[PDB]
């Protein structure tokens, strides 16, 4: 078997291109490094 | 692609950078974070249930316990604490590093790593390791410069994070060739010493 989408990304979530932290839709800048979400 | 942020903490000179650099692809595809002074190494491990990626956060400076910024710890899902088995003071500060992790990240799986076991003049021996009750704190001997037990912290963390005890790495990642030999006789004795001590606690 696979991981069965255990760690699926929620629709609004975005992965920061700079530091790879997963951010919530409401975040416009990354919560760890403050890089803007595109 | 499941991925986890892993923070790699411990006193300076313990071998954190040497350790994470062993994973060759994670070094070639590492990311620098200018605002935080941090390098994120994306380490891929291939399990029997698929690829897992540990995004390992390595400091660029020799900051003490409580010296790292808040953004370093943000969204950390696991951790490795490192000390040098030839320096007791680095092991004395393991509890300090552990407090900082609980304070800012609450309950995450943590592995404890005594590095540089290739050195014969080992000060911190298995009999001297203070083992603890919590199941979020496992100890492993490692030698970064020899790749000795390199995959064990990650395999344990993978098992706790995924919630599967029988999770296997079907293959070892491409690691940098050893720069020192891990004497197999020392290794055989250390493995046995560790086994007897973990049976006690
Ligand atoms: N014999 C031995 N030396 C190591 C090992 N790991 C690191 N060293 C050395 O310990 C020194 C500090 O290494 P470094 O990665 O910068 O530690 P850091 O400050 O935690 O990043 C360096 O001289 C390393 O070459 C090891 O596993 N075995
Ligand atoms: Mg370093
Ligand atoms: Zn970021």
């Amino acid at each position: 078997m696979g991981f069965e989408g255990m760690f699926t990304k929620k629709e609004g979530q975005w992965d920061c291109s700079v530091c790879l932290v997963r951010n919530e839709a409401s975040a416009t800048k990354c919560i760890a490094c403050q890089n803007p979400g595109k | 692609q499941v991925q986890f942020k892993l923070v790699l903490v411990g006193d300076g000179g313990t071998g954190k950078t040497t350790f994470v650099k062993r994973h060759l692809t994670g070094e070639s595809e590492k990311k620098y974070v200018a605002t935080l002074g941090v390098e994120v190494h994306p380490l891929v491990f291939h399990t029997n249930r698929g690829p897992i990626k540990f995004n390992v956060w390595d400091t660029a400076g020799q900051e003490k316990f409580g010296g790292l910024r808040d953004g370093y710890y943000i969204q950390a899902q696991c951790a490795i604490i490192m000390f040098d088995v030839t320096s007791r003071v680095t092991y004395k500060n393991v509890p300090n590093w552990h407090r900082d992790l609980v304070r800012v990240c609450e309950n995450i799986p943590i592995v404890l790593c005594g590095n540089k076991v290739d050195i014969k003049d080992r000060k911190v021996k298995a009999k001297s390791i203070v083992f603890h009750r919590k199941k979020n704190l496992q100890y492993y001997d490692i030698s970064a410069k020899s790749n000795y037990n390199f995959e064990k912290p990650f395999l344990w963390l993978a098992r706790k994070l995924i919630g599967d005890p029988n999770l296997e790495f079907v293959a070892m990642p491409a690691l940098a060739p050893p720069e020192v030999v891990m004497d197999p006789a020392l290794a055989a004795q250390y493995e046995h010493d560790l086994e007897v001590a973990q049976t006690t606690a």
